[PDB]
RNA sequence: AGUUGUUAGUCUGUGUGGACCGACAAGGACAGUUCCAAAUCGGAAGCUGCUUAACACAGUUCUAAC
């Protein structure tokens, strides 16, 4: 009597809740919640149909199994499977099949990426198939029963269906019941007469033992069917553990065309660069042909190597355990699958090139808009000795170790006379001491070249009336009020989705027109920049194989790298243009027929602008992709021609409906923020930002930045208790727990180690003093919109949310397990000074008239 | 040498890919260092072996090999550290505390790991563990004095009437892993039997055998994991079937310990295997034959739960190795501790067993519990709990039974 | 396999509905005198000194029985 069939039994002789539970131990679990709103809704892109598309993804991606040339689905159901394929390099026509009808799925049509050359058949059954030449194929079908004779015999037919169709070619096939011996003789039989493995996929749950076989791959049958079956075993109540979750797939949206996708490389350009990464690792330099790379260029590969929970708030912040969201921020990966999968969704795509009336409106639009930030200051070159000091007073340590020393500068100079001269040797970057060096060279050659944007706030809210450059979060509430005080219609904050991959070439140019104000000595090297490592950009990064990571080589033209100096000027640029246009639409000035004809008068364009520019201007806030723009009336809200024609589609929504625009500024996003009003006790008001506090528990959680070190993980939970108490005050929740923590940990341990990388952070908590000060000089003093100064005395006066308000973002007041947590918060802390040794411990717990 | 290191409630773990000096350069200047710095300081070592070879190349400076008497730092096996934290005398107040191979398995090792970090969030101490693998590594290639170059293959689990040639094909000697000692006599006997000088190696036998190794007569040498501890080779090939057996608990109804089957080893075993060739730059051929996926979840082991036994029997709650704390009850009172301490001491038991018993307060001399098991607690001696270590050699047995006696 | 929930109550919102309104507050929470809130009083209504409904329809309200 074989396990499988023993552990079948065992199943077999479970209840509901002791089968339910059961069923869930200790496996990976895609959220499928959102996919289920938008399936319901009736949404047609981004969206996995079912669950199968993850588990198809698993073998994908370890390239246990290689899509190929043409690939027929057998069993189709509502198509997952094909969908997923669909979105491939090599693939080029799926065909999926099932009997359909009663009891049975039918495929869903959408229109996810490559969705046009997918043909999906129903009311055909496979058994009843004249088996046709297939490069790839999928077989997804099984039929499981307590019975596990019927389930072996089901399976016995199926694998005597598909047998026929394996000619040579890459193959996954379901395998419902494994452990049954005439099963396994025909699998072995096959096995010899094709090769391919047997494996198990962690998505599939504890309450089936499926396995799928394999074209690639090797290994024995039997022992890896004994292995699961032990584990089923072990699982059975193992103290159970709840089942990890994963983020869902995503397939874009849109049609796919193969004939224009790849991309031809100006190798003259990025040659020198790819040459040199090729000679430096010399030995390892192999061409791969795995390399599934759509729309990216490629050049090559070459050998390559590869959250912790902080006790000190994990200790104080008992409640949140059962939090979902928590939890859930604390499971994310940052391994080569996970960045390869974000980089494969993300990046790998192509925007369509717009039409001529959208590009000569934009252009003439950067053009005003470049004139007028220029109305004032004038750019000018960066020097080294800013660069030093930007370093040293902030890979910090290492950095200002290389700034420090000399031989980087002469590398610098090289490469920047290579720069004068118009070629690029060591301007490449990576998507996350020799090579070190160059790298951060390039960072540096950058802000020699385009630093003037940020360090002389060429977009502060002064200068460029949308900008907040240089505001913190302590001030985008008031800007937001003072927005809401212009007249118009409702307020919108559009996010676009992944707006870094959505930068096309003209857009580019257009922010390539500053050059017209340099001089020639600035501009030469500005033009290089440009030119030659924005237009044409070179990348490595991390791909795992079956045999290790291995760097790959990419370069493209479009889609500005992330970690660039001086993204956040540009990004800001082109979303105000983008907003600025959208605006246009809205108020009529522009139509389809503008758009769509070569050449569209300018004249109307500009005389719009030059008249009305500054004003809608000042009916916006802008931060990188982020916007909140008030127009006059709401026909905004319809102007989505020019938006999708520019290709900047907005994140969750169909392509065509209309935005939704709130009313009370008081609930509009805004840098993942929205901001409150609070009444002091003088009737003075504040204005102070919230987010769902779930969020800000969480990422004071995680003990990122340190492998294990106490020392650190205390001095980080101290730091982030002190920025709750400077921006946060005005949750329960979190002050209790700041004061906590605060009490909880030596009265002379320095934080360090940035609680934050937005840019909107002054970071006035990183410092020593007593908290009431510096509350008081970060609100009170220096704060434009607070007239009347009297200063605050004691942690009394400064306000708390309203208790329905902080209910509603997410607190956790009302409930028993914060009642006892409240009551015994002292014992907490004294077990916490206890695990930390003798050092002092002052109380901070007197502030709140709860514990005097 | 970062001299900050040597602060108080600061605990590092430092590596060097196999060789390159960890022992052989490294070490003695730390010792040096904290000798300079007038540090009274412990040393933990995994086995008796890598004990002998840390005294080879810790010639010349004091150390107290746990001798003469007075000195500042002591070494000692990181087991001895344990039982001597267990038995309640006052465990002599180190400031530093080096610690090789922390990657390794004993339970033991992992309450000693345990101890050292909690005693430096204590504020009043300062760790060092040199190992190449910490818990949370997952790099199962990781770096070499000279690449390494890998294959996935179908390694044989048995003997073969015939093919395998790149197996015996080779030019260079090679080394091959075996979960057991019987499976090393089968494919040891094949081996010779294509005339290829062979060596097994086991638990027991590598004291002969080791010093036969360090001659250059043999060819291909197959073992068990005792190699995967400082074992000089000079080999040219490694066939790492990533197969293993380990001592598992199982809970399935009557919570057991039961010595696995034929597994996939855990991703640091795997790695040091396959850091046990390659580690000299002038070799090129570092060729690694793998057949297997390393194992996904080895929270079902048991010898996690033994080192939270002996962790929360030590003497603020005891509280693991933070990365291996993803893995306070079986504290036991005054005299039940004590029989635990003797259990394990005088009778022998391995720890989970020995915690078992003394949960339930039975006197050391008592023995009603080793017939008053059910019928199928039985043998092939009815104890009240199951462990195939205590029957799965004869040599297991024989001692068992004597302690089963009374003789013990 | 995938697809998956079903019935009861509770909890939200609406609608009908005379259908609630005040006064106070045990107790609770909260830690900002900040919010809830049983009881009790009075008011009104309805059928005669007793009641403050009733039901519906939707909640991604929850709780339990297939
Ligand atoms: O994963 P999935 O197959 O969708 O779970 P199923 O509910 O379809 O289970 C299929 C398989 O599992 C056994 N089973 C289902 N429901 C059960 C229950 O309530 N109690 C027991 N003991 N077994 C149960 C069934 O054998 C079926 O084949
Ligand atoms: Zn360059
Ligand atoms: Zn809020």
């Amino acid at each position: 009597e074989t396990l499988g069939e023993k552990w079948k039994k065992r199943l077999n002789q479970l209840s509901r809740k002791e089968f339910d539970l059961y069923k869930k131990s200790g496996i990976t679990e895609v959220d499928r919640t959102e996919a289920k709103e938008g399936l319901k809704r009736g949404e047609i892109t981004h969206h996995a149909v079912s669950r199968g598309s993850a588990k198809l993804q698993w073998f994908v991606e370890r390239n246990m199994v290689i899509p190929e040339g043409r690939v027929i689905d057998l069993g189709c159901g509502r198509g997952g499977w094909s969908y997923y394929c669909a979105g491939l390099k090599k693939v080029t026509e799926v065909r999926g099949y099932t009997k359909g009808g009663p009891g049975h799925e039918e495929p869903v049509p959408m229109s996810t990426y490559g969705w046009n050359i997918v043909k999906l058949m129903s009311g055909k059954d496979v058994f009843y198939l004249p088996p046709e030449k297939c490069d790839t194929l999928l077989c997804d079908i099984g039929e499981s029963s307590p019975s596990p004779t019927v389930e072996e015999s089901r399976t016995i037919r199926v694998l005597k269906m598909v047998e026929p169709w394996l000619k040579n070619n890459q193959f996954c096939i379901k395998v419902l019941n494994p452990y049954m011996p005439t099963v396994i003789e025909h699998l072995e039989r096959l096995q010899r007469k094709h090769g391919g493995m047997l494996v198990r996929n962690p998505l599939s749950r504890n309450s089936t033992h499926e396995m799928y076989w394999i074209s690639n791959g090797t290994g024995n049958i039997v022992s890896s069917v004994n292995m699961v079956s032990r584990l089923l075993l072990n699982r059975f109540t193992m103290t159970y553990r709840r089942p990890t979750i994963e983020k869902d797939v995503d397939l874009g949206a849109g049609t796919r065309h193969v004939n224009a996708e790849p991309e031809t490389p100006n190798m003259d350009v990025i040659g020198e660069r790819i040459r040199r990464i090729k000679e430096e690792h010399s030995s390892t330099w192999h061409y791969d042909d795995e390399n599934p790379y759509k729309t990216w260029a490629y050049h090559g590969s070459y050998e390559v190597k590869a959250s912790m929970i902080n006790g000190v708030v994990k200790l104080l912040t008992k409640p949140w355990d059962v939090v979902p969201t928590v939890t859930q921020m604390a499971m994310t990966d940052t391994t080569p699958f996970g960045q390869q999968r974000v980089f494969k969704e993300k990046v790998d795509t192509r925007t369509p090139k717009p039409m001529p009336g959208t590009r000569k409106v934009m252009e003439i639009t950067a053009g005003w808009l470049w004139r007028t930030l220029g109305r004032n200051k004038r750019p000018r070159l960066c020097t080294r000795e800013e660069f030093t000091k930007k370093v040293r007073t902030n890979q910090w340590d290492s950095a200002r170790a290389a700034v420090e020393d000399e031989e980087f500068w002469k590398l610098v100079d090289r490469e920047r006379e290579l720069h004068k001269q118009g070629k690029c040797g060591s301007c490449v970057y990576n998507m996350m001491r020799a090579i070190w060096y160059m790298w951060l060279g390039a960072r540096y050659l950058e802000f020699e070249a385009l630093g003037f944007l940020n360090e002389d706030h060429w977009f502060s809210r002064e200068n460029s009336y949308s900008g907040v450059e240089g505001e913190g979060l302590h001030k985008l509430g008031y800007i937001l009020r003072d927005i809401s005080k212009i007249p118009g219609g409702a307020m919108y904050a559009d996010d676009t989705a992944g707006w870094d991959t959505r930068i096309t070439e003209d857009d580019l140019h257009n922010e390539e027109k500053i050059t017209q104000q340099m001089d020639p000595e600035h501009r030469q090297l500005a033009n290089a920049i440009f030119k030659l490592t924005y237009q044409n950009k070179v990348v490595k990064v991390q791909r795992p194989t079956p045999k290790g990571t291995v760097m790959d080589i990419i370069s493209r033209k479009d889609q500005r790298g992330s970690g660039q100096v001086g993204t956040y000027g540009l990004n800001t640029f082109t979303n105000m243009e983008a907003q600025l246009i959208r605006q246009m639409e809205g108020e009529g000035v522009l139509s389809k027929t503008d758009l769509e004809n070569p050449h569209l008068l300018e004249k109307k364009i500009t005389q719009w602008l030059e008249t009305k520019g500054v004003e809608r201007l000042k009916r916006m806030a802008i931060s990188g992709d982020d916007c909140v723009v008030k127009p006059i009336d709401d026909r905004f809200a319809n102007a989505l021609l020019a938006l999708n024609d520019m290709g900047k589609v907005r994140k969750d929504i169909p392509q065509w409906q209309p935005s939704k625009g709130w009313h009370d500024w008081q609930q509009v996003p805004f840098c993942s923020h929205h901001f409150h009003e609070l009444i002091m006790k003088d009737g003075r008001k504040l204005v102070v930002p919230c987010r769902p506090q779930d969020e800000l528990i969480g990422r004071a959680r995680i003990s990122q930045g340190a492998g294990w070190s106490l020392k650190e993980t205390a001095c980080l939970g101290k730091a982030y208790a002190q920025m709750w108490a400077l921006m946060y005050f005005h949750r329960r929740d979190l002050r209790l727990a700041s004061n906590a923590i605060c009490s909880a940990v030596p009265v002379h341990w320095v934080p360090t180690s940035r609680t934050t990388w937005s840019i909107h952070a002054h970071h006035q908590w990183m410092t020593t003093e007593d908290m009431l000060t510096v509350w008081n000089r970060v609100w009170i003093e220096d704060n434009p919109w607070m007239e009347d100064k009297t200063p605050v005395t004691t942690w009394e006066d400064v306000p708390y949310l309203g208790k329905r308000e902080d209910q509603w973002c997410g607190s956790l007041i009302g409930l028993t397990s914060r009642a006892t947590w409240a009551q015994n918060i002292l014992t907490a802390i004294q077990q916490v000074r206890s695990l930390i040794g003798n050092e002092e411990f002052l109380d901070y717990m007197p502030s709140m008239k709860r514990f005097r | 040498l970062e001299e900050e290191m040597f602060k108080k409630r600061n605990l590092t773990i430092m590596d060097l890919h196999p060789g390159s000096g960890k022992t052989r350069k490294y070490l003695p200047a730390i010792v040096r260092e904290a000798i300079k710095r007038r540090l009274r300081t412990l040393i933990l070592a995994p086995t008796r072996v890598v004990a002998a070879e840390m005294e080879e190349a810790l010639k010349g400076l004091p150390i107290r090999y746990q001798h003469t008497g007075k000195e500042i730092v002591d070494l000692m096996c990181h087991a001895t550290f344990t039982m001597r934290l267990l038995s309640p005398v006052r465990v002599p107040n180190y400031n530093l505390i080096i610690m090789d191979e922390a990657h390794f398995t004993d339970p033991a090792s992992i309450a000693a790991r345990g101890y050292i970090s909690t005693r430096v969030g204590m504020g009043e101490a300062a760790a060092i563990f040199m190992t190449a693998t910490p818990p949370g590594t997952a790099d199962a290639f990781p770096q070499s004095n000279a690449p390494i170059q890998d294959e996935e293959r179908d390694i044989p689990e048995r003997s073969w009437n015939s093919g395998n040639d790149w197996i015996t094909d080779f030019a260079g000697k090679t080394v091959w892993f075996v979960p057991s000692i019987k499976a090393g006599n089968d494919i040891a006997n094949c081996l010779r039997k294509n005339g290829k000088k062979v060596i097994q190696l086991s638990r027991k036998t590598f004291d002969t055998e080791y010093q036969k190794t360090k001659l250059n007569d043999w060819d291909f040498v197959v073992t068990t994991d005792i190699s995967e501890m400082g074992a000089n080779f000079k080999a040219d090939r490694v066939i790492d079937p990533r197969r293993c057996l380990k001592p598992v608990i199982l809970t399935d109804g009557p919570e057991r310990v039961i010595l696995a089957g034929p597994m996939p080893v855990t991703v640091a075993s795997a790695a040091q295997r396959r850091g046990r060739v390659g580690r000299n730059p002038q070799k090129e051929n570092d060729q690694y034959i793998f057949t297997g996926q390393p194992l996904n979840n080895d929270e079902d082991h048991a010898h996690w739960t033994e080192a939270k036994m002996l962790l929360d029997n030590i003497n603020i709650i005891p509280a693991l190795f933070e990365p291996e704390r993803e893995k306070g009850e079986y504290r036991l009172k005054g005299e039940s501790r004590k029989t635990f301490v003797e259990l394990m001491r005088r009778g022998d038991l391995p720890v989970w067993l020995a915690h078992k018993v003394a949960s339930e307060g039975i006197k050391y001399t008592d023995r009603k519990w080793c017939f008053d098991g059910e019928r199928n607690n039985q043998i092939l001696l009815r104890p009240r709990w199951l462990d195939a270590r205590t029957y799965s050699d004869p040599l297991a047995l024989k001692e068992f039974k004597d302690f089963a006696a009374g003789r013990k």
